RNA sequence: UUCUGGUGUCCUAGGCGUAGAGGAACCACACCAAUCCAUCCCGAACUUGGUGGUUAAACUCUACUGCGGUGACGAUACUGUAGGGGAGGUCCUGCGGAAAAAUAGCUCGACGCCAGG
RNA sequence: AACCCAGAGCUAGCUGGUUCUCCCCGAAAUGCGUUGAGGCGCAGCAGUUGACUGGACAUCUAGGGGUAAAGCACUGUUUCGGUGCGGGCCGCGAGAGCGGUACCAAAUCGAGGCAAACUCUGAAUACUAGAUAUGACCUCCAAAUAACAGGGGUCAAGGUCGGCCAGUGAGACGAUGGGGGAUAAGCUUCAUCGUCGAGAGGGAAACAGCCCGGAUCACCAGCUAAGGCCCCUAAAUGACCGCUCAGUGAUAAAGGAGGUAGGGGUGCAGAGACAGCCAGGAGGUUUGCCUAGAAGCAGCCACCCUUGAAAGAGUGCGUAAUAGCUCACUGAUCGAGCGCUCUUGCGCCGAAGAUGAACGGGGCUAAGCGGUCUGCCGAAGCUGUGGGAUGUAAAAAAACAU
RNA sequence: GACCAGGCCCGGGCGACUGUUUACCAAAAACACAGGUCUCCGCAAAGUCGUAAGACCAUGUAUGGGGGCUGACGCCUGCC
RNA sequence: CUAUAACGGUCCUAAGGUAGCGAAAUUCCUUGUCGGGUAAGUUCCGACCCGCACGAAAGGCGUAACGAUCUGGGCACUGUCUCGGAGAGAGGCUCGGUGAAAUAGACAUGUCUGUGAAGAUGCGGACUACCUGCACCUGGACAGAAAGACCCUAUGAAGCU
RNA sequence: CAGGUAGACAGUUUCUAUGGGGCGUAGGCCUCCCAAAAGGUAACGGAGGCGUGCAAAGGUUUCCUCGGGCCGGACGGAGAUUGGCCCUCGAGUGCAAAGGCAGAAGGGAGCUUGACUGCAAGACCCACCCGUCGAGCAGGGACGAAAGUCGGCCUUAGUGAUCCGACGGUGCCGAGUGGAAGGGCCGUCGCUCAACGGAUAAAAGUUACUCUAGGGAUAACAGGCUGAUCUUCCCCAAGAGUUCACAUCGACGGGAAGGUUUGGCACCUCGAUGUCGGCUCUUCGCCACCUGGGGCUGUAGUAUGUUCCAAGGGUUGGGCUGUUCGCCCAUUAAAGCGGUACGUGAGCUGGGUUCAGAACGUCGUGAGACAGUUCGGUCCAUAUCCGGUGUGGGCGUUAGAG
């Protein structure tokens, strides 16, 4: 969602790279949503697909969010546009690149988690995928 | 809508010809086998 | 409204490589702190900054995990010169002023 | 001519730990007293002068990869040039260079001087 | 704050303008400073005259780094599990010894992630230097002809320090590296490079910056680069493999799809595999709670076994509830392929603007899109044949570079 | 009977009013005004123009002469 | 009972606005709310006072008469209008005389669409147009004027404080 | 002659980067990042400090290791002072950060004044000015027994050129000569000259009464790029709808198109592209208000709700306001939204880029001012060409005609 302490108040961009060879594995959790698409997710659409995924368990079973977003994105006021000034308590996003991992679910049957992930996958400006824990 | 329009110079990067097949670069000139030299020009006769 | 802009311009680095002829008095490293310890045949700086004692090389060795050991050889090497292209410079410039 | 022990220098830095050994000689602790000296108090430290026993502590030697340090090859990311795709974020080719991390290993240092017996 | 005359041809860091020719060379839009920002002084980069010089371009080697990548060893930050310093209440009638606890939290371990102001690491390039290496041409030459090498001659090119003497100091786009923005702008600011500026020609329909390419001049000469070969408009209605049926062929996505051409997996069949018709789909049973009824069909809890060829406390409809229609499953007739997932290639929809085909045009199912094979067209490039000028150079001729 | 020759009423704002004002885009709510108040001035006055002589004031003398503000008239004009 | 403040304390000043007025030539929110007028009224009038930011000679509140003053409403009246129509003159049109002007690089001076210094008769593709007058209309020629009064720059000028 | 003293009067100043402004902010020095692994490098990019302080916190000799957790000790507790182990550089360094520094550059003790004079080979930085380091020599010393070390501080910030003036001192000049007045030279002092390369020792505002030289280098109106904002549509479905995601809405989110609002850039135009509303008169788009056809409906019929095709045609009269928009009345099948530079002022008229006069509130000491209000306030024009509507004349239509 958002972190409690910033050792530094406003950041500026990073441009997205190759395929993330460290976070694509699985650590817990039988199923995922492994992403194929380089972007930014905010903590919005974390708590969107979060809700979304975790209704549609509503049984039992337990999914895991395994990104935070660590970054701020300063957006300017309508005031004429010169000045970086104060953009910082505003979203919080989180960079993906491919390969990477963004949600895990266990406690769940095949395609009640195929519906589980695969819905929670259109509150997501980033095709994504379902992964078995092969 | 957010999709920003090619302008000029941009639009000569996209819409350029480019002949992209890669059977078509390798094509060199046609080579026909070396003639022995044509003799000269004109000769004075006296 | 800004509370910024408020660079330095400061200087500093690396001057004389390794394996390079030194002067007497020649800076070495300019650095802040001691990033290059002075090992021998060179001084420290009033700044830290380390200078050559004598002529000759210039190196580089360790004495711990990290250091560095900015050091000055005397070098007596390389009298052999195949050179022949600035001879022909020379003697071009005797021929053109000879010719003319 | 090995050990012993003052001395260094290159060092992949060679250490922790578990084990075995050494008091002929050497090195080191221990007991007694304080005159130079000394601790913002103590001869704990430092100094002087002796009983002089031990390896107990400390040093030295030999093993182990249990930690520690070091560390591959192949790959692969990246990147220089020459290009291509995408609406953008950005990706893919030819040639050259080439990681890091991890892993297989390597490492319980190596060369010299001088005085004994 | 009148008008005329005079200072006065006031002053203007501002605007406009500044007139004949030929040849050689040729920028810059950057930094610093400025009562300065559209000015100026200096440096950078020109021209010319020198004096020292011997370098440039390729290849190799050596040095410092801390960028990209990477990583959690420091600084933070963060997801989860366990032991969890410590608290939360029931609590006892008290100076109190320690009892009650599936609940929250400092610390560590494990599995993990992220960071321009984090680094145990660490490239490629770049910078400084060292080192290796004749750049073309003509001619002689070993009894000599080839060739190797050599002798001689000619040309071309780098830099430093000056003398005199200018402009320039508004840049623009394209690739990469980033910051500001909304990783929006033909946006703004930087760093390396290419072009324009100051660059003509060809391709791009037209069109400064995109690709080829560097225009001394002539020819009613030839060969090519980029790009093209149906017609407008030069050259192939060329050849052989596949694909597209949307005129896609100019276009934008999420997402949907028995589109079509494949490719990889997995499951059933000559002991009959798929699709349709027909037969069965029952007993305890209306499992136990509720309701008037809940009989599978408003719902709650599990969600049985038996006959068997198979039947599910039911897949849906329906009924006041039943009854009942029907399906998952099995039996029977003909018979030989049928599923269900990933995946590309080209396609479809998504995809809608205001004057009128508007996407070069006509049009084409190839004249479209991918993979090769041979030729041609195609510039002011190159070559050839001839002039001119500049530099060597100091007379002419000749040569090489321009 | 042609030409000629008042349209009016009901409310409100401002200015009391008749007048004056930007010749050539503003006639007004602007200026002035009668009235009020403060303040200066004893004549060789104050004030104004002029280096000066001097002049207006004024051949007038505080019931008069300047200057500031407000604007008839009616009620008043508070505190510091 | 909901309120609201007769009343109270405190801080700071030199003093904390008196009478009267009050969404006003003053009120941003605001077309405040109510009542009148109107079929319907951001304008008008009468009120409340939450006076952004009235107020007592930079006078305040009133009023008869007055005003080419502003503004609200009503009667009569009519081409202002619905929704135009006819007629008379001076022009305009034609002929004869006289006869300019602003403007003007040369003009063999189409439409769409696209491109381009981002609004093209002039460049590209297509379509459409025999040449050339006369009478009307003015959409374009970024039409004419006139070195933008607005904006900024000038180490400009000037008035005024 | 001297003091005081009125913008009554005179000459002047009143910065710049910027958002091209009231309302701000900054101007000079240092550290990290941006900064793309040499150095450099910009933005009103992200974070901080500095305008000093120390008689030791300088010099030298010598000694020592901190910091944190745990355990012990009726004051004293979690934590003071003391003892012991563990981790070994995480502490500290006058203060911001960076790089350093573990038998230290960190802490203590002794003696101390090199926090000297005269210098200085060579380097770095380099527009210039500057600024930084320095072996080595002489004098005279400090510490140490000596070796050696010391020309301030672990380093980088803690500052300011010049002209002039002042103090201390001197074997210098002394306008005929001897002096003197005065001036040098040396050592230092005096600027928040902080707009910090400093204009002068000394300087604020307004102009709507304005004026000139310029600029599209630079705003407004309009066009262009962008699409944050707005309009429209679509993907998923937690729900609401007696049951029931998808008759109808659809939360949390996501993907597009358009260029009609407000914005961003400043690319054409200021030797002139005339904004807002209304009248007249077009034409065009569909994101459909009605008319025509249809699907679905929680559609019994009437009337619907939503949606598909379809832009041929229509889309009223009025009270308020300058009004666009909007409210209200009477209705109508319905009283659509926009493009065409307000679509349209070389066709026409009011509020306005609120022009010159005046008044109210408020601000200002004042001149004056308000994206506050009110009253009054000149708007030109004979069509050259294209374009249009009408109407001819010539020629052509292959002999000439009706």
């Amino acid at each position: 969602l958002s972190p409690k302490r910033t050792r530094f108040r406003k950041q500026h961009r990073g441009r997205m790279k190759g395929i993330s060879y460290r976070g694509n594995r699985i650590c817990f959790g039988r199923y995922a949503l492994q992403a194929l698409e380089p972007a930014w997710i905010t903590s919005r659409q974390i708590e969107a697909g979060r809700r979304a995924m975790t209704r549609n368990a509503r049984r039992g079973g337990k999914i895991w969010v395994r990104i935070f977003p660590d970054k701020p994105v300063t957006v300017r006021p309508a005031e004429t546009r010169m000045g970086s000034g104060k953009g910082s308590p505003e979203y919080w996003v989180a960079v993906v690149k491919p390969g990477r991992i963004l949600y895990e679910i266990s406690g769940v049957a095949e395609n009640i988690a195929r519906r589980a992930v695969a819905i929670a996958a259109s509150k997501m400006p980033i095709r994504t995928q379902f992964i078995i824990s092969g | 809508s957010s999709r920003p329009q090619k302008k000029g110079t941009a639009h000569h990067m996209k819409t350029r010809p480019k002949k992209t097949a890669r059977w078509d670069i390798k094509r060199g000139p046609a080579v026909y086998p070396p003639l022995p030299p044509l003799p000269a020009e004109w000769t004075i006769v006296s | 409204t800004k509370n910024g802009r408020d660079s330095k311009g400061q200087r500093l680095g690396v001057k004389i490589y390794g394996d390079q002829v030194a002067k007497p008095g020649a800076i070495i490293i300019r650095q802040r702190g001691t990033k290059f310890h002075p090992g021998k045949n060179v001084g420290i700086g009033k700044d830290h900054t380390i200078f050559a004692l004598i002529d000759g090389l210039v190196k580089f060795e360790k004495y711990g995990p990290d250091k560095k050991k900015v050091s000055v050889y005397p070098r007596e090497i390389q009298p052999e010169n195949p050179n022949s292209y600035r001879a022909r410079k020379r003697e071009n410039f005797r021929l053109q002023r000879e010719k003319k």
